[PDB]
């Protein structure tokens, strides 16, 4: 025998949560799932006034 | 969608100390409804359904590529216009300035 | 020059950064998944969106 | 076939956990369950003293 064989395989990749490096109230929403987006675009918006 | 749940679970699929069994992966699809038959026939949320998709033309669009300009939800009413406060911190100036 | 002018002006742009980073950027091309954010929740670098 | 079913299906929706931008006591409460509430209305009230 020159092989091995398992039914046991899934198939893996990268996914990134999406965290804020500040602390606001959310204002916009612009991808709601299984949307395409593009890298550099804004996903979420906060109030600016503080 | 690019994932079928077990993607994100912050917990073993199946226990460590039992043997592993094949079980058949299900993969969620988004449906969005009619919005005139709701406002008659209004629903409500974790409601069981029978689907049924007509699958019989394929162009071959599995993922989609089109970015959009327009937010899909939004909301200002936590949004507060400073115009009392720059009424009052003037009236307080001219008091304070003799 | 002057090193009292420059010390305000590093403070000025830690602020502007601040107020440049309340709109939140994808750092990946991918497609979404996942959303726990609705208009109107208070958010902290802690919660996943 | 030409068709594919399933009885995995479940209706969803939105929802909003309401939470404060400040911290302190309570002293009104104006909405209690199967209330419709509008955008822009009051739905509870804290002591000023602080």
């Amino acid at each position: 025998r020159h092989f091995e064989e398992t039914d046991d395989a899934y198939v893996a990749g990268n996914q990134i949560q999406i965290m804020s490096q500040v602390s606001g109230s959310v204002t916009k929403v612009w991808a709601d799932n299984t949307d395409f987006v593009k890298e550099g675009d804004v996903l979420v918006t906060l109030d600016p006034t503080d | 969608d690019m994932g079928t749940g077990s993607a994100f679970s912050l917990l073993p699929a199946q226990n460590a100390t039992g043997n592993w069994i094949k079980v058949v992966q299900r993969l969620p699809v988004r449906i969005e409804l009619d919005q005139k038959q709701l406002e008659q026939y209004p629903l409500r949320i974790g409601l069981s359904t029978l689907v049924s998709v007509n699958t019989t033309n394929r162009d071959g669009q599995v993922l989609a590529n089109k970015v959009r300009s327009t937010p899909v939800a939004v909301s200002t009413a936590r949004e507060i216009s400073l115009a009392p406060v720059n009424k009052l911190i003037d009236d307080i100036v001219k008091a304070n300035a003799g | 020059d002057q090193p009292a002018v420059q010390q305000a002006a590093t403070e000025v742009r830690n602020a502007w950064l601040a107020l440049e980073r309340t709109r939140i950027i994808s750092p990946m091309t991918g497609y979404v998944s996942r959303r726990a954010v609705q208009p109107g929740a208070q958010i902290s670098p802690t919660t996943p969106l």
